[PDB]
């Protein structure tokens, strides 16, 4: 019973690490997205801020 | 004192005849407006007139995990 349930609960542990990998790389790519937009949003004010 | 009311408007109109900024600046207004123009740029930054944002970002490299299992 245990050697059956050792492989049973293992494959439910194998699929947990692929849910965690699929959202981590999807989010860590996404955190650089608006941060690329933020710096251009930053720079377009600073050239306006210098003139005013 | 409406006789003083006319006499500070009429010597305000004389100031409205201007050619190049200050009337009696000399070395005074030329040095001060240049000393102050640096200080609005000195501790602020080096910025041109119209240059857009020019850069490039690199994201985190997605490494893999090795796992002999079962």
């Amino acid at each position: 019973i245990d050697l059956e349930k050792s492989q049973q609960a293992l494959v439910q542990k194998r699929h947990y690490l692929f849910d965690v990998q699929r959202n981590n790389i999807a989010m860590a790519l996404e955190v650089t997205y608006r941060e690329r937009l933020h710096r251009v949003y930053k720079e377009i004010k600073n050239r306006l801020d210098y003139h005013i | 004192v409406q006789k003083l009311f006319v006499d500070k408007i009429r010597e305000y109109r004389t100031k409205r005849q201007t050619s190049g900024g200050p009337v009696d600046a000399g070395p005074e207004y030329q040095q001060d407006l240049d000393r102050e123009l640096f200080k609005l740029k000195q501790m602020y930054g080096k910025a041109d007139m119209n240059t857009f944002p020019n850069f490039t970002f690199e994201d985190p490299k997605f490494e893999a995990v090795e796992k002999p299992q079962s």
